[PDB]
Formats: structure tokens, C-alpha cells, sequence
């Protein structure tokens, strides 16, 4: 079972740079290729460049030239890569993969956001207005992700849309909905719930119909 | 610098079809590889060396081509085929990628489901106000919202935000979000969600007064 | 006539234009074979062996022509410039054949070799002509027996010097164009075709190098390599004659 | 004269055993580290790269040599054309001349079969026309020389010196035009050194051609009378030096 | 630990054949190439082919050609080697070991015997006749090797040589010594206790005066 | 089928002497390799690339050399350097090696401690007849065993054995038997072994009648 291990995801200040990993297991580290990708937001997956863990030689995407520094420690089997004069430009997923014409193995990938926003817990604000009936949160000016929003404390699991953040000025806004019967609101009540593990934040929002 | 282009970037299939994507290169290439790729997860080695198919993968994937054209193709569709599937070359330095064709589930078409939201008071009371509109389990996903103050089409300060094809029911679902200072929020009394869906001549339109 | 040469440059210049034209439609789909086949032989390089990037290899390949370049040969005795080779060489250069199949990498070798042609061609001419008048002899004394037999059959006088004429080129081309080219087939494990496109090339002096025969001896067989310089000997003094004698039927014409 | 033929062949054979000795203490040096180097190249990679065996990097360097040797460039993976029109000219001219550069092969049998035919009448055609020019180009020369030597009789010179004199100033032209102006042009057009330009000059212009030096094979742009320049030269520097390399001949038969 | 784990001893008669396996762990089997080296009774070391265990690919030496064929078990990281028509020129020991430029592990090696012989166990005969004494165990006429000698029963351990054995017409003899203070001798019981494992023979044979 | 030639293939170092072996090259060799054996175990690495030193091995060890001519040297032998010594190349394809040098401990001479055995009764009885010499812990190695019966010389039926210099007191021993059939043991009488070594002029000699 080969496999590479990256490590977790890192948030760092634009012009600082930043070192990440990929512990290989499974097989001989030294006797194959190790590259890197980039895949921004969910679009075209981009070279980085090579590394050649058993001579030491590195080759480099022209894009990439100055940014990235490839390295390993053989006796760790572990593979390197540091990115450096960090832009917004470099938020993305890395990978560390295997190969020496296809790319047979990947890491599970690791997420780089680079920020000058602080730690921001969200404000939440409920959305009130046929048999079904909809409902909303919505989210906004949390950085960083992620939050978690459930409703009624995940005991309404069914008729639930989470839509993806978007950055606006810098911070993050969501919202979700959920659809009930309704002949249960405003008989029953229904409050979402959101959390923001960054900042320690959880907050519950009652969903009351416009006066 | 060899450059690959998948087209088109979006396609669907319901269940038994036959699929082919096609991959052409810049100039000639010996070989093409291909991954395949689900949200959440990084992408796997797929076919390789044109034809070969990795460990994993069912016999209905094939892959063929030759010299600038090179194309995979599934026999008959299945719903655990849906993915986002790469191209990829290294007969020259450097290994370069396609953009990726996502293949999505076809279905029976599905009107929006549509609500409007005004801004809560408590938004109100830091000064802004955001109106936000749902549209949920529609199919297909080629939609278009329009917002309306006071019958006047605005464009500016809308953020929108789709989720992936659900897993279940394969619909698609889209927030849309204008956001206002609270200034100009309370010059103005109709607020207006209108959507144009391919189930329909006519818009979807939600509507509602601030008072 | 000035009129007459201006009328024969234009003769030769449709005699270019229509060769560019074969060799072009002949030789450009073929162009990048080489190319091709380098590159087949990475990708399938890399294929074998997992530890080696396409980058690495491509330094290699690099650093490999340079050696080439420098007159390295690819080992699994060789010497070019070994004293029966650079004979050889010197060879190449007063018969004006020049196979190239070796290059000087030194800026002494070419200032020396300047004034080694420049008095060794003319030096070798001479004795190419003195072999030509010889061999002639030899051969057309010959053919008087069957020239002989001719004139008693009461065929013409002057058909009888025409027969001869072919005889004396006919036999030449069996020992010295068919011959060699049958030999050079077994040896070289050439085609037959190579084998004539080898020896006509060299006996022309045109000397392309894409074939050469005798740069290097054989053991298990010693006659060959100087039978091979002989041979260019003979050869090119029987070429010669043709050249000078049909040289001789155009001016006049 | 048999004896005479013996002489001259004793001759020779020495002036290649002579030519041997040097071109090997010349060259030999380099050449046997070029093959240190090759060698040295494989176990450097060896070292690196041990999913190798010697014998298969072997393979792979017999492999790629006829590659290259074939004409493939080790720079690039894969825009200009050796057998466009122009260098295809190109490269027939080097069949009737008999330079023969070779820097570029043929590789079909049809092509082979095809130059056979093409030059056993491509070569004695050009022969005539060469023969034709010079004679053509002596003659001019000589008109021209005419006038100057006029001005040397009136100088009270003898006519026996004035006819040496015109031959130094004829030679010199010819060379200034045919050796020294198209090595100066070569330099600063190829990017060669003085010496790679006049080796090269000399190795076409007695039609050796080895071809490890090429200057007219393609146009260059931003300077088009060059490559035609070129063509023009061969034709006239080839003429002219007939008329020399006999000439150096006939001294060398009188001593 | 790179470590290269050979199968054991072998035996086979004149003219049939024999394959002997080397199991790689440490590293990565197909990453590195693996040679066979043939050393005849503990003289000059002969280098008989390699194979790729990723490529298949080998070579052979020259003299081996014939003899000798290589093969790899990608999945059991095993290396084998195949010998044909054995003659007892072929006896040896044979070692697999791993490098593309030097050998940088070895296998412990393996012995191959090449007879007729049949597994005949040992005659035990004692050896018998100042400070010290020496006494012996002659120990002939077995096959196949090994033989273990002790004395005593392990008591007696310093003063001991076992000799290496020898052919004698198709069959091992040995004799082993033993250095004793003479006070100990006969005074006090000496036995010498030989055991032929192939033939399951274990005997003891007590050393008497003349 | 580069030839490596180490001369001697024999020799002999006290402790703290220094050693040098050689190994020459047919022709030339751009590095050399050397192994050590100690009987009973493979051979070892010890020193490659000419003057790299394997893990194990301590710094008294020392190679240098170029060309054609190649040595390993110890700064100051010590007991468990005692071993065979091997050169190898592979500049050149196939690999070779040369003949091994031996190098055994020096130490002060011992004359051997010689006895002879007459024929077990129990051998007798089975109609064979082994006569037996131990010739022990002597040093040098050079030795010469005489066998004479009824006080002339016997070359016949007699094998010997060496072992191995001792590890402890760097000894060497031999064992000589005579073997005969119980018919020609009968017809004689007096049996002796006659040892020359280079300790003293006169032979050692031991003896024994059948009576
Ligand atoms: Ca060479
Ligand atoms: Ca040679
Ligand atoms: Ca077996
Ligand atoms: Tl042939
Ligand atoms: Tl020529
Ligand atoms: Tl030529
Ligand atoms: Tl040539
Ligand atoms: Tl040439
Ligand atoms: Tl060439
Ligand atoms: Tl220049
Ligand atoms: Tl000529």
C-alpha cells in the first residue's frame, strides 16, 4: 500500500513564505521521482517542479522558477517544499506525487491560504420569509474557514443547501437553507446553528417570522 | 509549453450511454495519461501510456489516439463515473495538463425552487443589508438570476454561489446575494429575484415590498 | 562561345533546380526520423527505469554528443587516430574524397591539413594519371586478342574501337563497380544497394561518409583492408579515364 | 615510365605515412580523452542512478550515438527544413562538384538509387561547364591584367619579369577575391574563426568536403544576396583553383 | 538493515541441475541490480552474470553463458539462479550480491555439492598413544558433510582442533585433537562424541591406552 | 576481461605494523574496489571508489590509487585484520576481481607438538588401517611431513589436512594419515612421522611399533 502523507493545511502572511511535507510509505522513496502540483480553487492542475530524491536534482516549472524550493531527507523519507514571498495568488491545494512520466501516486493534497485578515468570528443573521416552506443563515465576515452549520442542532439534517464561502474584502460570507413542511414553522421552531473553530465561536440563531 | 485543451470543459450522461472526451495537444505527443478526480479527494492515475488502464479502473474506461488527438471513453456510463477527468503529456519537459472535463449525471429537467429573503433587522442595525435569494433543486444547471430595485435591473454588489450536483437527486442549487449599504437599501420599497431557467418561457420572479 | 557557357549555366542551374525537386519529395518525409527515434529511445528509457527524471536523461544525452563530437566511440581498437587509421585519413584527403566520417577537433590539425592537401592532391593527381596510362595499358592491351577476333569476323574498323570501349569499361565496372560491391555486400552486411551507393559515391570522389569501408582492419580476414585501398587505387584511376574520355566527347560537342 | 610509376608510388605511400604520424601525434591526444570522458560520463550516471546495469547504459548510448549520427540534435524534443528547396539545391550542387559535404544523409533507398544516376551525369555535365568558365574567367583576367601590363612595359621592366609580376598580382586577386574575401565574409557571417573560415574555404574549394563546416545551406534573413553570393563563389573559386591545382602540379613533376 | 537471505546447501548428482533462491529485505528489491559471484573452495571469486529485477534484464559472463540462467520473483522479492548439467567442477559456493559498481551486500552464500555419493554415516575410531597429552577421534568415511566433534561432552573446549575433511574416494574423513594435562589422562575418562546430522548418527567413543 | 593482479598472495604483518597490498590493472581503471573475507562468511565491502570507506570499517584502513596501479593500506595492523583481501573493478564490463591476498598475524616461531597414532583395534577388525600424525600449534605455516615404515620412506595413501591460523594464539596445525589395508600394516613393523620445520635443523620425529 503506497502511500504519501502530507502535512496539514497552513495560513500564512502575504511576503511570508512557507515550508510543507509528504512522508512517503509503502515503498523505496529514494528509487522514484517525487513532484509537486498546484490546483487552484477546483480549475487546471499546474506542474511545480521535480525533485530526484535519491541524486538531489531539482527541475523547475519556468512559472515557478523563483518561488519554490524542492528538498528531501532521505533518512525520513520524506519529501519537501517551501513556497516563498507568499502573494494571494498562491492560495491553493499542493500536491506531492510520483513519477517519472505519469503520476501514478498523490498525497491527499494540502491547502495553503494566504491572508492579511485576522482571526474574525461571523456574523450570523436568520432569513424569514404552498406546503414546503424555506428558510435561511446567512453567514458573513468570518475569516478563517471553516464554519459548520447545522439546524436545530443537526436533528434537521434533511432539505439542508450549505452554499460554498466567497471572500468579499477579504473575509468570508455563506449562507444555507433548509426546507421544511409548513405546516412545522413557526409551530415548531427552527434555528441554526454555526460554528467557527478558529475563533472559538458558536453561536444559535432562532428563525421568527417577519413581524 | 505543450499546450492540451479539453472540449467541451462540461458534459452529461445519463447511465448506459456511451462517453467520449477528447484531449488535443499543441503539437504531437507519444503517449497521453489521464486522471480522474471527485471534489474532496485528489486525482488518481486513470489511464496511462494512451490505452493502459490503471489498477482500479473497470473495463468499460478506454483509452486511445495518437500523434495531436487522443480521447477516453466509457462504454456505458455509471453513476460512480461522474467526476472531472484530466489529460496529461510528458513527451517534452515540461509535463503539462488539460483544464479537465467534468462529467455530471443527466436527469429529468427540474424548475428552480425560488425564495427571497429581505435583510434581517439585525443586519440592519450595523448598517447593512443584504437580500438573498435561493434557487434550489433545479436541473439543468444553466441558469440566470436577475435582481430588480423598484422595477430597475441592478447587477452591482451581487454575489452568487452554486453547490456541486447533489448526490442523491442530481439537482443543482444557486444563492444569490445583493448587498446594500443600509442607506440604500431604505430609499427604495420592491425588491425583486427573477429567474430565467430552460423549464421555462417565462421567469421565476419573487418579490417583496420593505414594507 | 560566352553565348554558348551562359546557355550551359542555364542548363545545369534546371539540372539543380530538378534534383532539389526529387530529393525534396523523396527525403523531406523523412526529415525527423531521427529525431523520432531519440525520443522513442528515452520515453522508453524512463519507462525502465523508475529512478531517472526526463531532465536527468537529457543531460546525459547532452554530455554523451560532446564525447561523440570529441571522437568517442560507444564500447560493449577503436581509434581513429591510431596510425593505420589516420593513414587512412590522410588518404581521403589527396584523393579528394574526404568522408568526413571523422572530423579534426584540433586548430593545428586543420592549419596542417590545409597545406597537406594543398601539396598532397596535385602530388597524388600525378600519380592517379600514371596509374590511369598503366592500368589502361594493361586493360586495353587485353582486349586486343578479342579485338583481334573481331577484325577477323570483318566487322568495321572503327565499330571494332567502339566494341573495345565497352569491353574496357564493361570489364573495368565488373572488377571495380560490380566486384567490390558483391564483396562490400557479404562484408559490411550492407544491401546491395548500399553497396553500390557506397562505391559510386567513392569512386566519384563525392564522399558523402554516410558508408565507409576501410577505415579500420579485420581480424579473422587481413587481405581486406588493403585490398580496399588498392581497390580506391584502381578505382579511382579507372573512373578517372571514363571521366577524362566522356569529358573528352562533351568539349568537343 | 614503370620505374617512374614505382618511384611515385614509394612517394606517396610516404607522404601518407608522414601525413599519418602527424594527424595521430595532432590528434590522437584528444580523441583518447574524449573516450576517457564518455566513459567517464557513464560511471558518474552509474553512480546516480542505480536502477541501471553498465550493460543497459550501454545499449542506451549505442542507441542514441545512431541517433545523433543520424542527424537527430540532443538539445531539443521533437521549425525550419534540411530538405526545403533551397538547401535541397543546395545539396545537389554538392553531387556534381563532388564536394560532397554529407552534413546531411539521405535515408531513403529511392533517394540512394536516385543520387547514383543523378550524379554519374550531374558530375561530367558540370565538368564541361566548369571547364567552360574557367577558360571564361582566365580569359577576363587576363584582358584586365593586359592593361596594367602595359604600364609595366613602358616601366622598362623586361618582358620576361613583367609576365612573372602579372601572374603574383593575378593570383593575388584571384586569391584576394576567392580565398581571402570569402574567408573574411565567412567569419563575420558564420560566426567562425579566421582559421576555421580559410579551412573551410580550402576543404570545399579542392572538393574534399568533409562537411564538419557548411556556410550556404540555408538563406539568412535580414541579409539575402549572402546565400546566392555563396552559390556564385563555388562556381568561380572552383574554376580558379583548377587552373591552380594542376599548375602546382606541373612543379611538382618537375622536381 | 539491507540484507540478502540465501536458501541452504545443496546436493545433486552429476548432470542434473539446480536452482537456489535469494531473498532481498532492507530495500527495495527492484530498485538495485543483483549479481551472482561462484568462489571455488575459498579461491579467486568469478563473477557469473546480473540481472535487472525490474527489467528482467541480464548478462552473462562468458564462461557462464551455458551454465548459468537468471530469473526474479517481483512479488517475493527473490532472486534466483538456475545451474545445468552440473558437473563437479561445479561444487561451490555461490553468493548473490547486490551493485552496478561495486557489490555492497552479500548474500552468506550457498554450497553446492556435485557427487554420486550415497548419505553414509561416519566410522568413529579413537586415537590413542611428559606434561600434556594429545589424543584424537579419526572419524571416516561419511557423507555428506557436516560432522560435529566435541569432548566431554562440551567440558573439554580448550586444546581441541577438529582437522577440515578431506575426500577419500567419494567419501569425508576428519579426525579431531585434543591437549590434556597428562595427570587427567587415563585418570580420568576421555570421550569424544561425533555427530553426523544427514544420517541422524550420533556416537561417543571413549579414548583407552594402548 | 580486465586482469587485476595482487602480488604476493600471501603475507604476514605483526600487530602495529603497517600494511600495504597492491592490485594492478591490465589496463586502465578509473576506480577500485576492495573486499574482505574471513573464512566462513561472504566476502565484505570494505573500501570503494578507491579510498571510501564501508560503514563498518575503522580508520586504520586506508585506500588510494589511479590508473593502473591501486593499494590498500593499514596504518597499523591489528589481530582482526587478519582476513583475505580482495580488489575489483568495473570500469569496464564484466566486473573482475583480483586473486585475493592473504593476510595473516605475525608472531614469534613455535616448533610443532607432533604425535603419532597407530590403527584402532576396531579398525583392525573391519580389515582397514589408518596411521596417524598430529602435527600442532606451530608458526610458521611452512611445514614438511615424512612418513617411513620399517624405517623407509612411504608416500602412498597418505592425505593431510591444515587448519586455519588459530584465532587465539595465531597458531597453525596439520594432520597427516596414512592409510593402508590391515594386510600391508601387518607385514610391518616400526611406523614413523618425520617433521621439518624451519624451528630447528633436525627433523622431529615420532615413532611407534607394531609390536
Ligand atoms: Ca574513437
Ligand atoms: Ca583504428
Ligand atoms: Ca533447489
Ligand atoms: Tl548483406
Ligand atoms: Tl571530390
Ligand atoms: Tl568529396
Ligand atoms: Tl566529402
Ligand atoms: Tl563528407
Ligand atoms: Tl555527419
Ligand atoms: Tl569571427
Ligand atoms: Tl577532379
Amino acid at each position: 500500500e503506497v502511500q504519501l502523507q502530507q502535512s496539514g493545511p497552513e495560513l500564512v502572511k502575504p511576503g511570508a513564505s512557507m515550508k510543507t511535507s509528504c512522508k512517503v510509505s509503502g515503498y523505496s522513496f529514494t528509487g522514484y521521482i517525487m513532484n509537486w502540483v498546484k490546483q487552484r480553487h477546483g480549475k487546471n492542475l499546474e506542474w511545480i517542479g521535480l525533485i530526484n530524491p535519491n541524486t538531489g536534482y531539482t527541475t523547475y516549472n519556468q512559472k515557478f522558477k523563483g518561488k519554490a524550493t524542492l528538498t528531501v531527507d532521505k533518512s525520513s523519507s520524506t519529501a519537501y517544499m517551501e513556497l516563498l514571498s507568499l502573494t494571494s495568488e498562491d492560495s491553493a491545494i499542493y500536491y506531492c506525487t510520483r513519477g517519472n512520466y505519469v503520476f501514478d501516486y498523490w498525497g491527499q493534497g494540502t491547502t495553503l491560504t494566504v491572508s492579511s485578515a485576522k482571526t474574525t468570528p461571523p456574523s450570523v443573521y436568520p432569513l424569514a420569509p404552498n406546503s414546503m416552506v424555506t428558510l435561511g443563515c446567512l453567514v458573513k465576515g468570518y475569516f478563517p474557514e471553516p464554519v459548520t452549520v447545522t439546524w436545530n442542532s443537526g436533528s434537521l439534517s434533511s432539505g439542508v443547501h450549505t452554499f460554498p464561502a466567497v471572500l468579499q474584502s477579504d473575509l468570508y460570507t455563506l449562507s444555507s437553507s433548509v426546507t421544511v413542511p409548513s405546516s412545522s414553522w413557526p409551530s415548531e421552531t427552527v434555528t441554526c446553528n454555526v460554528a467557527h473553530p478558529a475563533s472559538s465561536t458558536k453561536v444559535d440563531k432562532k428563525i421568527v417570522p417577519r413581524d | 509549453q505543450i499546450v492540451l485543451t479539453q472540449s467541451p470543459a462540461i458534459m452529461s450522461a445519463s447511465p448506459g450511454e456511451k462517453v467520449t472526451m477528447t484531449c488535443s495537444a499543441s503539437s504531437s505527443v507519444s503517449y497521453m495519461h489521464w486522471y480522474q478526480q471527485k471534489s474532496g479527494t485528489s486525482p488518481k492515475r486513470w489511464i496511462y501510456d494512451t490505452s493502459k488502464l490503471a489498477s482500479g479502473v473497470p473495463a468499460r474506461f478506454s483509452g486511445s489516439g495518437s500523434g495531436t488527438s487522443y480521447s477516453l471513453t466509457i462504454s456505458s456510463m455509471e453513476a460512480e463515473d461522474a467526476a472531472t477527468y484530466y489529460c496529461q503529456q510528458w513527451s517534452n519537459s515540461p509535463p503539462t495538463f488539460g483544464a479537465g472535463a467534468k462529467l455530471e449525471l443527466k436527469r429529468a429537467d427540474a424548475a428552480p425552487t425560488v425564495s427571497i429573503f429581505p435583510p434581517s433587522s439585525e443586519q440592519l442595525t450595523s448598517g447593512g443589508a443584504s437580500v438573498v435569494c435561493f434557487l434550489n433543486n433545479f436541473y439543468p444547471k444553466d441558469i440566470n438570476v436577475k435582481w430588480k430595485i423598484d422595477g430597475s435591473e441592478r447587477q452591482n454588489g451581487v454575489l452568487n454561489s452554486w453547490t456541486d450536483q447533489d448526490s442523491k437527486d442530481s439537482t443543482y442549487s444557486m444563492s444569490s446575494t445583493l448587498t446594500l449599504t443600509k442607506d440604500e437599501y431604505e430609499r427604495h420599497n420592491s425588491y425583486t429575484c427573477e429567474a430565467t431557467h430552460k423549464t421555462s418561457t417565462s421567469p421565476i420572479v419573487k418579490s417583496f415590498n420593505r414594507n | 562561345r560566352s553565348t554558348t557557357l551562359l546557355a550551359l549555366l542555364a542548363l545545369v542551374l534546371l539540372y539543380l533546380v530538378s534534383g532539389a525537386l526529387v530529393f525534396r519529395a523523396l527525403e523531406q518525409p523523412h526529415e525527423q526520423q531521427a529525431q523520432r527515434e531519440l525520443g522513442e529511445v528515452r520515453e522508453k528509457f524512463l519507462r525502465a527505469h523508475p529512478c531517472v527524471s526526463d531532465q536527468e536523461l537529457g543531460l546525459l544525452i547532452k554530455e554523451v554528443a560532446d564525447a561523440l563530437g570529441g571522437g568517442a566511440d560507444p564500447e560493449t581498437s577503436h581509434s581513429a587516430w591510431d596510425l593505420g587509421s589516420a593513414f587512412f585519413f590522410s588518404g581521403t584527403i589527396i584523393t579528394t574524397i574526404g568522408y568526413g566520417n571523422v572530423a579534426l577537433r584540433t586548430d593545428a590539425g586543420r592549419l596542417f591539413c590545409i597545406f597537406y592537401a594543398l601539396v598532397g592532391i596535385p602530388l597524388f593527381g600525378i600519380l592517379l594519371a600514371g596509374v590511369g596510362d598503366r592500368l589502361g595499358s594493361s586493360l586495353r592491351h587485353g582486349i586486343g586478342h578479342i579485338e583481334a577476333i573481331f577484325l577477323k569476323w570483318h566487322v568495321p574498323p572503327e565499330l571494332v574501337r567502339v566494341l573495345s570501349a565497352m569491353l574496357f569499361l564493361l570489364i573495368g565496372c565488373l572488377l571495380f563497380v560490380l566486384t567490390p560491391t558483391f564483396v562490400f555486400c557479404y562484408m559490411e552486411d550492407w544491401s546491395k544497394l548500399e553497396a553500390i551507393y557506397f562505391v559510386i559515391v567513392t569512386l566519384t570522389t563525392v564522399g558523402f561518409g554516410d558508408y565507409v569501408a576501410g577505415a579500420d582492419p579485420r581480424q579473422d580476414s587481413p587481405a581486406y583492408q588493403p585490398l580496399v585501398w588498392f581497390w580506391i587505387l584502381l578505382g579511382l584511376a579507372y573512373f578517372a579515364s571514363v571521366l577524362t574520355t566522356i569529358g573528352n566527347w562533351l568539349r568537343v560537342v
